[PDB]
């Protein structure tokens, strides 16, 4: 019993993640990541580490993927279709309808710089997202014959979720980017007490208060008339402040303008409102009264930077020449044409990914036998370990890029029990004793079974062992008998609550019965009949009385 | 033993395997090596 | 082991299952064909039911209202609840939700029966669950009435009033309809849990919901127990459909099988009834007539629309309207939308591409589909007389359909058609029989028909199936086709309303788990096949039985064997006689005598250390452990 475990990228920094685990000969891919900046065509993993060419269908049977950010999912492409692979592909829905889009505009954004010559094409990122097949929240699917896949609500993104790897006994969780705190349109992440095995998760690292000082401070600037943008590319941290702002707006009941730019923000909107179940619950229950992703603050022309400015919010996308880069020139220029981003200038973003309070809450929760720490800076997973050892005592790991991890593991034997043993093991257990074990190997499997029920089998031939206890003593037998049974019912603590009719008392499985002996009558003998179990607790006891009495 | 016989049908469960695991000693691996 | 039935209905099941240290009730199944027999809830109180004539009575004439040689009550609406005083609903822990009609009643086995253990559902079943109760619960308290006949429930009147009323079984367990703030009680007791999740009840069972493929949200149950499984059909559909398809492979090797939601009226084929439908509604329009539709929010209307919008495209008859009227028709239209993963291959094709999934969304941001929350909704102002008006209660005693059809009843022009397999359209039109309206009955059932499940059966060949005696029996309405007869190599048995049922399993092994020290305490010896015994506590925490440590011995010698070894070894003494019954052998070495006999075996051995090392010895060359 081995596990395999040997990830490259991510596991002592950020970005390229991705994990190759064979957890009982079955290679699973956890992730496929990326790590924009590696001009040197470094951004993808190392596809000659399976193998020298060759197909990856023929070594993996099983991909996964955390959530459609780039780091999670950008060297997907090449690796799928470039190398060659039409193996099975496993992902949440909303992955799916979001990943397309952005891999696309990466790859134009790619172009851009003309580094597009061993890169990715659009049809065959369209072939292969047609081969990928989709995978529901706690669809606890059975991918293979003895392999299962289940994921699990993550709420980093909206169709972000993590994954529970079991098989036979085994049990290997990957979570990616996740978070403890709940976003504004999101839910938290939630898992039962799955305690696997291995526990992979990331070490990367006031919200309300962060919100009311954002929302005031656009207020104020809204009030005075100024135009302030918010450049931002991520699309869950944008959709999160076009909620709050939308809701905010409609609180205030006043009828001020806020628009968004990109057409890209347009397909999000509408795939977040087709995806309702993946937000949170005031998304849910709203959505009886009315959607809420529609609201008069719609969509923007703005005459293309010719509208002028007012008490207006917007949002642009630029990368890094992309989107309506002409932005910047048509406002700015003054202190009143105020641009902020993450005449003044604040931090508003929003830490999507939770501290390190949450990936000890999480841990504590599942409670894993080992954990493992990627995708984050060397210096906070080092910390985080340290903390968990001084916390918990628990085994953790610190892997570097491409360093092999092996965990021992129990696989535990699954056999059948006959259900009247049980029966009475349970009886036995509710008002010391211990049970036998008898199993006969099976074809491809092996069953447990009791003496009584092993007979049917038949030939079975029994053979009991009968040891002679010898003892010395003028006095009679009858008496003796009773005096030993009172002796024995003291030592035993009551545990002798039965009797037999012709003067014998039994303990457990043994027999004690007055016998005659043979021939000779100046000595006395009597026969006593055991197993191993018994025998050894007898000859114990037969020494312990032997050693002093009051004789 | 039992257990032994089973873990060695567990371990005659066995397919393919890496050439960087393979090639690997002190367990990091390299990546695009020619770089 | 026991089976419960509670509801006598084939379609709208309530069964309890007794399995293992856990109990499951599987359905909750509201009978709504009681409602029939009661006097219809108008909107806007109408003249003809106000003259409506009484019916004598011995013993007060008020009590009843008769109409068309059909006597009915002239009351409140009142359900037929299943037969739950049979069991103790408390002691019950999980409920199984099927599909959003089969979880009607719910309210009154968590509230009344004082029921406190978890249910379990799908979320659009409870979505669709909500509007269905909601939009009926509003039915019933736009227009209160009073519950102003009771006295008619017994039994000796009941003899006395004629078949209509006389068919009905247990009158004295009907209820009236519950309120707003009980759904609300009840709907806080489930949990959502999607299509293929597995759910482990207290270490001991195993439930899974697999994807019926009848209606988004609707799903088809199994059970297991590792060496037991107990399979649950519900409402599935084979067909071409919008919800995610039928799942048949995870039914496999079921011990038993419980099989419900039959096609009503089997003979019927959907899609030429469809195609009627639409023939029917596109000549009722070239006459200059209004087609009602009385149907549910559910999914019938959503593929009848579908169809609907395309055949009139086809025939170029768009000009008229599109009116849904329903107190959650906008809600039932955006649930639909929204929920897109659980629908078929197409649509989620559909979705992946940034359109949604059904294109009557289209039609709403074009007006050519127009929803309103009810009729006093601005919808009177936007009004036009030649329209079809889909809307209220297909059991016709309460909803919008009501002053609709009371509205439309006098003119031969207009027509009104009926799509719910689950009602007698007779009865339905019966309080209303003295009417020129042309009505016709097409009714689509999208569920499993006769040859279909018994294609399933072939299929997955199991062990026992359980299904109500109804299915058993060739319908009333013909008695004599045959084909329609559910074919099984296994008796198949059935049951009755409040029958109890007694599983033929009786599977006698449950699991266990074992840690490899145990497992390497044994040293296999081979015969012709591997021996081994084992002595390990029992340890059992949440139904979870467990091995960790801390036998009999067969030591078959050969005769031959033994003497010469026993030879070989030196003592003296030794003598061998051939006497009747077996070799006695008397040997005076330490006073040891070694009898065989058959049938029988004796083992004598002294306390002498050595000599017990010497035997221990001896049967360890040739022991067997077991
Ligand atoms: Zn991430
Ligand atoms: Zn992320």
């Amino acid at each position: 019993p081995e596990i395999r475990v040997t990830p490259l990228g991510a596991g002592q920094d950020v970005g390229r993640s991705c994990i190759l685990v064979s957890i009982a000969g079955k290679n699973v891919m956890l992730d496929c990541g990326m790590h924009m900046g590696f001009n040197d065509d470094r951004r993808f993993p190392d596809f000659s580490y399976i193998t020298q060419n060759g197909r990856l269908t023929d070594f993996l049977d099983c991909v996964i993927i955390s959530h459609f950010h780039l780091d999670h999912c950008g060297a997907l492409p090449y690796f799928s279709e470039m190398v060659g692979y039409d193996g099975p592909i496993y992902m949440t829905h909303p992955t799916q309808a979001i990943c397309p889009i952005l891999l696309e505009d990466y790859r134009k954004i790619a172009v851009d710089k003309k580094g597009e010559a061993n890169f990715f094409t659009s049809q065959m990122i369209k072939d292969c997202m047609k081969k990928v097949v989709a995978v529901h929240l706690h669809q606890t699917v059975q991918v293979d014959d003895e392999l299962e896949i289940k994921a699990y609500y993550a709420g980093h993104v909206l169709g972000a979720a993590m994954f529970q790897i079991k098989v036979g006994s085994e049990s290997v969780v990957y979570t990616g980017d996740y978070n403890m705190t709940p976003d504004r349109h999101l839910g938290a992440a939630w898992i039962d007490k799955c305690r696997p095995n291995l526990l992979i998760t990331q070490s990367t690292y006031s919200k309300r208060c962060r919100e009311r000082d954002f929302l005031k401070k656009v207020h104020e600037t809204v009030e005075r008339g100024g135009k302030v943008l918010i450049p931002v590319f991520a699309l869950g941290r944008a959709q999160e402040l076009c909620i709050l702002l939308e809701t905010f707006w409609e609180r205030m009941n006043l009828k001020v303008p806020i628009y968004f730019s990109t057409g890209l923000t347009e397909k999000a909107n509408h795939y977040y409102k087709l995806f309702i179940p993946w937000t949170n619950q005031k998304i849910r229950k709203t959505f009886v009264q009315r959607n809420m992703f529609e609201f008069k603050h719609i969509k923007a022309f703005d005459r293309a930077f010719a509208d002028n400015p007012g008490p207006m919010v917007v949002f642009a996308t630029p990368g890094h020449a992309g989107q309506s880069l002409q932005i910047f020139r048509k406002w700015a220029g003054n202190e009143k044409n105020m641009v902020i981003m993450p005449m003044q200038v604040e931090y508003m973003s929003f830490s999507a990914h939770a501290d390190a309070k949450g990936i000890m809450q999480l841990v504590g929760q599942a409670e894993p036998e080992s954990v493992l720490l990627v995708h984050g800076e060397a210096k906070k997973m080092e910390f985080l370990k340290q903390k968990i050892e001084q916390e918990l005592r628990v085994n953790c790991y610190m892997p570097a890029n491409g360093e092999t991890v092996t965990l021992p593991t129990s696989p535990s034997i699954p056999v059948g029990i006959s259900l009247g043993l049980l029966k009475r093991e349970m009886a036995q257990g509710l008002l010391p004793r211990l049970l036998h074990g008898t199993l006969i190997m099976k074809e491809s499997n092996f069953r447990l079974v009791s003496s009584e029920q092993a007979l049917k089998e038949l030939a079975e031939h029994q053979l009991r062992f009968t040891c002679r206890v010898h003892l010395h003593d003028t006095r009679k037998e009858q008496e003796t008998a009773l005096r030993v049974y009172s002796h024995l019912k003291s030592v035993l603590k009551d545990h002798c609550v039965q009797h037999l009719p012709d003067g014998s008392v039994t303990v457990e499985s043994v027999l004690l019965q007055a016998a005659a002996p043979s021939e000779d009558p100046g000595t006395k003998v009597l026969l006593v009949s055991w197993t191993y179990q018994d025998e050894e607790l007898g000859s114990f006891l037969t020494s312990l009385l032997k050693k002093g009495l009051p004789q | 033993s039992l257990w032994s016989n089973r873990i060695n049908t567990a371990n005659s469960r066995k397919h393919q395997e890496f050439a960087g695991r393979l090639n690997s000693v002190n367990n990091r691996a390299e990546l695009y090596q020619h770089l | 082991m026991k089976l419960y039935c509670l509801s006598g209905h084939p379609t709208l099941p309530c069964n309890v299952l007794k399995f293992k240290s856990t109990t499951i009730m599987l359905d909750c199944g509201l009978d709504m064909t009681s409602t029939l027999n009661f006097l219809p809830l108008p909107l806007v109180q109408s003249p003809r039911l106000s003259n409506l004539p009484g019916w004598s009575l011995k013993d007060l004439d008020k009590e009843l209202k008769e109409c068309s040689g059909h006597v009915f009550v002239d009351s409140v609406p009142e359900f037929c609840l299943p037969e739950t005083e049979l069991i103790d609903l408390s002691t019950v822990d999980v409920i199984l939700i099927s599909n959003y009609h089969c979880m009607m009643a719910l309210p009154y086995i968590t509230e009344h029966t004082g029921f406190t253990g978890t249910v379990y559902a799908t979320e659009p079943t409870v979505q669709i669950g909500r509007l269905l109760m909601e939009e009926l619960v509003n039915f019933i308290e736009r227009v209160p009435k009073a519950q102003s006949a009771s006295l008619w429930k017994n039994k000796d009147i009941q003899r006395l009033l004629p078949s209509p009323l006389k068919d009905a079984v247990e009158v004295s367990t009907w209820r009236r309809c519950y309120t707003m703030q009980e759904v609300n009680s009840a709907l806080s007791k489930i949990q959502l849990v999607g299509y293929s999740q597995k759910i482990e009840l207290f270490g001991a069972v195993q439930v899974t919901p697999l994807s019926s493929g009848y209606a988004l949200g609707s799903s088809n149950w199994i059970i297991q127990s590792h060496y037991e499984k107990v399979s649950y059909v519900s409402g599935s559909s084979l067909l071409t459909t919008h919800p995610q398809p039928m799942d048949q492979a995870s039914l496999k090797n079921s011990d038993v099988l419980v099989l419900t939601g039959l096609t009503q009226i089997p003979t019927a084929n959907p899609d030429g009834m469809v195609g009627e439908f639409c023939s029917n509604l596109a000549l009722t329009v070239r006459n200059g007539g209004n087609v009602l539709v009385p149907c549910y929010p559910s999914g019938v209307i959503y593929d009848l629309l579908e169809c609907l919008y395309q055949y009139i495209d086809s025939a170029g008859l768009s000009s008229v309207p599109l009116y849904f009227i329903s107190p959650v028709a906008n809600s039932s239209l955006e649930f639909s939308q929204i929920f897109a993963e659980w629908l078929c291959h197409n649509k989620q094709s559909k979705v992946y591409l940034p359109e949604p999934p059904f294109p009557h969304a289209e039609l709403i941001q074009t007006n050519k589909l127009k929803h309103y929350p009810s009729i006093h909704g601005d919808f009177s102002n936007d009004f036009r007389q030649p329209c079809v008006v889909f809307t209220g209660h297909p059991s016709l005693r309460f909803g919008d359909v009501v002053h609709f059809m009371e509205l439309w009843g006098k003119s031969s022009l207009n027509t009104v058609i009926f799509t719910e397999p689950d009602f007698s359209y007779l009865e339905a039109l019966a309080p209303y029989q003295p009417l020129a309206m042309k009505c016709i009955y097409c009714p689509i059932d999208t569920r499993l028909n006769f040859i279909q499940v018994s294609k399933l059966l072939k299929e997955v060949q199991p062990l026992h199936v359980v299904c109500p005696e109804q299915y058993t029996q060739p319908p009333p309405a013909q008695s004599h086709r045959m084909d329609l007869m559910i074919d099984c190599q296994p008796p198949a048995m059935s049951y009755r309303r409040a029958e109890v049922l007694a599983l033929p399993f009786k599977r006698r092994y449950e699991k266990i788990e074992i840690m490899p020290e145990l497992a390497d305490s044994l040293v296999p010896m081979e015969i012709k096949i591997s021996l081994a015994t084992v002595s390990a506590v029992l340890h059992t925490k949440d139904n979870k039985h467990l091995l960790q440590p801390p036998p009999l011995l067969s030591g078959s010698i050969p005769v031959e064997q033994f003497v010469q070894t026993l030879e070989k070894h030196g003592f003296s003494d030794i003598k061998v006689e051939d006497t009747a019954k077996g070799h006695i052998v008397l040997l005076q070495e330490a006073e040891t005598l070694i009898q065989i006999e058959e049938d029988s075996t004796h083992i004598i051995c002294d306390n002498d250390e050595m000599l017990r090392v010497r035997l221990r010895d001896l049967v360890l060359k040739f022991l067997q452990k077991f």
